[PDB]
């Protein structure tokens, strides 16, 4: 229940449960697959 | 027969070819785009030049020498003077762009050495002065020459200390932003493309530069026996899908 | 969900623990890539390190102090500390500062809590019951002279009244001038010679003033307030390398000279446990 | 009137307790969000990817050096390195994975540990590298080494190779902060045949090598990082 | 007994909150409303209406000479009038729209700035007026001025010209109180050709000069004004 | 919900949400269209 | 050259109406292309047609 009319005075939001570390740790413009050849 | 090694980028007038490349790194995964209108802000129209501003410039080249701590240029400064880019650049009141990132260095297979190149969105450096001493306009806008790491402290410049990035932060971590290394043996060129990265839809070209791209050697140049020891380094950058918006008069930036 | 699959000896030609660094990717490689795991499960979300809970918790952001006493004879109230202000800002203290500045822009809305509580350094017969008055004058509104000024008539600025030894509570929406605050900045306020270099150009939202409602006893009182600042709502864009040197001003990534070493040396060699 | 009746805490301040508040700045409308790349939703997400770990600590300032791991060509079942596993402190400790496990107490799962070579191209060795689990002492020579979890790297057009720690262990978690019962093990190195030089060549070449986290980690219980402390507040 | 917890935050009064109350005066009866012409609901409906610019400022003593703007005649390429746009101060800042900006910390829009000519019927003239975008100096010549946003405005029958100052900017707010991160660059106005009186005609013409705000426009963040102080309570 | 009886006693108001500027910026007799002729 | 050698070279085409380049940084500005010498031995540089006039003297 919110007792105020504005969205800055509700209660901290919830989590994300988004997770996409591939920005981070596989930003390659070309696809690697594990297993295959690094540099073909 | 395609390998990851070859590649070819053809980007206005200008092509590059690498025979020796190892893959390409997309900034966060995001290919550089124009300025959606549901992002937009300002009414004007903006100018897309397109083939006479996104083309390659080459900057002039560095010398990677047994001593080297590394080099630094800030985008857009680094193209400041290239051709009608830069004319864009000192003409409209904002503007906005992405770019293709070509570093190149060639060696045998006699050679060691390993170069880290990174693009750090924000790099705010640090005064060598220590307490709250800014660093002047001049010191962080070095132009197509950049900066080099292993020149001297000078007044109302920033510090060129390695190891902490020239911020406070270790030299280990860059890892964490957008890089490729050249390792000769290895490698010979590093792409990186670089997507606009703004808390703004579009800002002033001249008063913020949002990306320093860094080439730091990492592991020693190591050259075959009476070999020179030495090996050039060239940076060829080229701009693309560049806006420019709210034409007038033409800047006027100190020195 | 599972932690790690069964995996059984391997003699292949596709050996995922083999790749090229250069090509700046992290590979994901995991424990049965490279030797015989058995299935176990994860029993576990992730739910304590996601950013709204890593920037979701009060920090103190601030501590700073006004006294109740005659103010006859001040040529300078605010230098008496009759009254005392905080050119609002972040950096001020440096444990919540290094948790943000592990992102490059970050957006929130504020919840500010702020404790006052009182000391009576020399001699009075009691302690009195002051009510502190905190008002946020935003750039470009009448700053305070005085301490009952017409500025404190806060008509239009946001003001809260609550006694010294309690707690005010209350929240901010984000009042970035951009789509986020900006942690760092690599530009100028404009294209000068001299102008200053970094963010202090870019966070410039005002102050806030506290000051003590009550008029003066015969003792003098210190009232120490302490301003708490939790961000709820939180959005962190870019990662960057965490600091590693101290910190030595606010709002500048300058750091000390002869500083020490920050990497611990190894007592021993490179070959050491 | 609705009767109440207060419990033990009312008034109390928990900085960690969630709830609503009055906004001081009613019907304001921020800044609408534009696009930007780079999102970060979990500490999890980032602790993935690798950084560089100072290894060769054995300097006495801050150095590039000591991201540089060295080997002598020509040396037979020597070792390379050695390290305990505190992910909390010594090499480990300035790393991104080190800064991140220090905002919290406990930590469970795999670590990636990986070595890029970068030695003259027409050069050639072959590692081991060996992760001992907890209960045995820091292996003192290959054959030691070689009976706990290994891999025998061989240098090659591919230029790194990633050992990954697996989770050993009795207690689900470990502390991050170094601690006995909580260990974690050892990691060495050791040629396993030698470096070789091509002619026209020489001196020492050099290993860089990073730490990031398996997908397998779990970090609990935020704290304080030891990593950042301050005397007095800092001003404009 | 309904058990209950008192958070931070109670007993506090904050001017801005909005709750309910006791009446005083329970089951009183308010007189009736009548119709009265004139209603306005929002700040953003007057900042629309264009008040007069005191923008001859020159004088020393407030006067109803520094609303008025001079003309020469035959004077060529020369400059009529510069200003900076800080609505919040300055020429701006006791006109309606500079007086409403003023409660408020933000502002985002564009300007709409008209000129109504009032010099003899029988005259002619044509000027240029020019917006500089942030980024360059006031313009210090026509040349200069022309190459950013400009109207030539031919004197004639209809006798205001209405430039709009269209929203050109990166961040999308700016501070109300002049600040130079968020400046809004300049207007200049100068002659195209030149004022022409008849004969039997002579001295100077002026032209009056309005400004109001475009529908685009948005104020927020409310605040204090400068623009109003006191010393002690008034009385009756 | 309001726990008192009377209406003074209620919160603030809800956004008129109304905005009709032309009784202050255009109140003229005969309609002006933008684009034509002001005087005819 | 050896294949144990390295090489990059840029190659420019400059349109008419300009000087022939006198600095690689003059050249870099109209066509060009970074040739890496790898496996493949030779670049194809193509000259695109640059003309107002459709057609060209020979002599
Ligand atoms: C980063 C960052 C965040 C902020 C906060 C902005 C100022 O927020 C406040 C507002 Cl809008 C009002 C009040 C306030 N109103 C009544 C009492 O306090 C206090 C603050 Cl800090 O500044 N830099």
């Amino acid at each position: 229940i919110n007792y105020y009319k504005d969205a800055a005075s509700t209660s901290s939001a919830g989590q994300s449960l988004s997770m996409d570390p591939s920005k981070f740790t596989e930003p390659v413009k070309d696809l690697m697959l594990k297993g295959a050849p690094a540099l073909n | 027969g395609y390998s990851d090694r070859v590649q070819q980028i053809t980007l206005g007038n200008s092509t590059i070819t690498t025979q020796e490349a190892a893959n390409a790194v997309v900034c966060y995964a995001e290919w550089p785009e124009y300025l959606p209108d549901v992002d937009a802000s300002d009414v004007n129209k903006t100018s897309k030049p397109d083939t006479s501003v996104c083309r390659f410039y080459t900057l002039d080249s560095k010398t990677w020498t047994t001593g080297s701590k590394g080099w630094c240029w800030k985008l857009p400064d680094a193209l400041k003077d290239m051709g009608v880019f830069g004319q864009n650049m000192f003409f409209h009141s904002l503007g906005r762009s992405g770019y293709t990132v070509h570093v190149q260095c060639n060696a045998t297979k006699f050679h060691s050495g390993c170069l880290l190149v990174v693009v750090i969105p924000e790099h705010q450096l640090a005064s060598h002065e220590g307490g709250n001493v800014s660093v002047k306009y001049t010191f962080t806008h070095p132009g197509e020459r950049g900066i080099d790491l292993s020149s001297a402290n000078e007044v109302g410049g920033p510090v060129k200390d390695v190891v902490y990035n020239m911020n406070g932060t270790l030299l280990g971590n860059l890892l964490i932003f957008p890089h490729q290394f050249i390792n000769l043996r290895t490698n010979n060129t590093a792409t990186i493309v670089i997507p606009y990265i703004n808390s703004v839809p579009i800002d002033s070209m001249t008063r913020h530069n949002n990306v320093s791209l860094m080439v730091i050697p990492i592991a020693p140049l190591t050259v075959p026996t009476g070999a020179t020891p030495s090996l050039p380094i060239t940076v060829t950058i080229a701009p693309m899908c560049t806006e420019f918006s709210g034409i007038r008069s033409k800047s006027i930036v100190p020195q | 969900t599972v932690a790690s699959i069964s995996s059984g000896p391997k003699h292949t030609q596709k050996v995922p623990i083999l790749t090229a660094n250069e090509t700046g990717a992290t590979m994901p490689v995991l424990p049965s890539d490279s030797i015989e795991t058995r299935t176990t499960y994860m029993h576990f979300n992730g739910s304590e390190t996601d950013v709204e809970c890593f920037l979701g918790r009060a920090a103190c952001v601030h501590v700073t102090e006004i006294q109740n006493k005659d103010a006859t004879g001040i040529d300078n109230h605010r230098e008496a500390k009759l009254f005392n202000d905080w050119k609002i800002n972040l950096s001020s203290l440096v444990q919540l500062r290094k948790k943000l500045e592990l992102f490059t822009y970050v957006r929130f809305d504020s919840e500010y809590t702020i404790l006052a509580t009182a000391s009576q350094p020399d001699s009075a017969n009691y302690s009195s019951n002051l009510v502190v008055q905190a008002m946020y004058v935003p750039p470009g509104a009448p700053n305070p002279k005085e301490w009952d000024d017409y500025t404190w008539q806060s008509a239009s600025n946001p003001s809260v009244f609550f006694k010294v030894g309690d707690t005010s509570r209350f929240s901010v929406p984000y009042v970035g001038l951009a789509s986020a605050y900006n942690c760092f900045y690599d530009g100028y306020s404009h294209d000068d010679a001299e102008t200053q270099y970094g963010i202090t150009v870019l966070n410039h939202m005002g102050s806030m003033a506290f000051r003590i409602v009550n008029e003066h006893d015969e003792h003098k009182t210190l009232v120490k307030i302490r301003v708490y600042h939790r961000a709820k709502h939180v959005e962190a864009w870019i990662p960057r390398a965490p600091r590693a040197l101290p910190y030595t001003s606010i709002g500048r990534t300058n750091y000390p000279k002869n500083t020490e070493p920050v990497i611990k040396k190894r007592k021993g060699d490179i070959k050491s446990y | 009137g609705l009767p109440t009746t207060t419990l033990p805490g009312s008034g109390q301040f928990l900085t960690t307790d969630d709830r609503q508040s009055p906004s001081a700045l009613p019907n304001y409308e921020p800044t609408p969000r534009i696009h930007i790349p780079g999102k970060v939703h979990n500490l999890l997400e980032i602790i993935q990817v690798d950084t560089l770990i100072p290894m060769n600590n054995t300097h006495t300032k801050d150095e590039v050096n000591s991201y540089l791991i060295p080997l002598n060509a020509n040396r037979q079942n020597e070792q390379v390195f050695g390290t305990n596993l505190f992910i909390g402190d010594g090499v480990f400790k300035t790393t991104l994975l080190g800064e991140i496990v220090q905002y919290y107490t406990h930590w469970s799962g795999s670590l990636r540990f990986s070595l890029m070579y970068t030695g003259p191209a027409l050069s050639s060795a072959k590692l081991i590298l060996a992760y001992t689990p907890p209960g045995a002492r820091g292996p003192q020579d290959r054959r030691e080494a070689m009976l706990g979890t290994h891999v025998v790297w061989d240098i090659g057009l591919q230029s790194t190779i990633v050992m990954t720690i697996p989770w050993t262990s009795g207690v689900q978690f470990r502390y991050t902060d170094p601690d006995t019962y909580t260990s974690a093990g050892f990691l060495s190195c050791w040629y396993q045949t030698s470096l070789i030089l091509p002619p026209e060549t020489t001196g020492q070449v050099y290993l860089l090598s990073f730490i990031s986290a398996c997908p397998d980690f779990k970090l609990r219980l935020m704290k304080d990082t030891q990593t950042i402390s301050q005397t007095v507040a800092l001003t404009e």
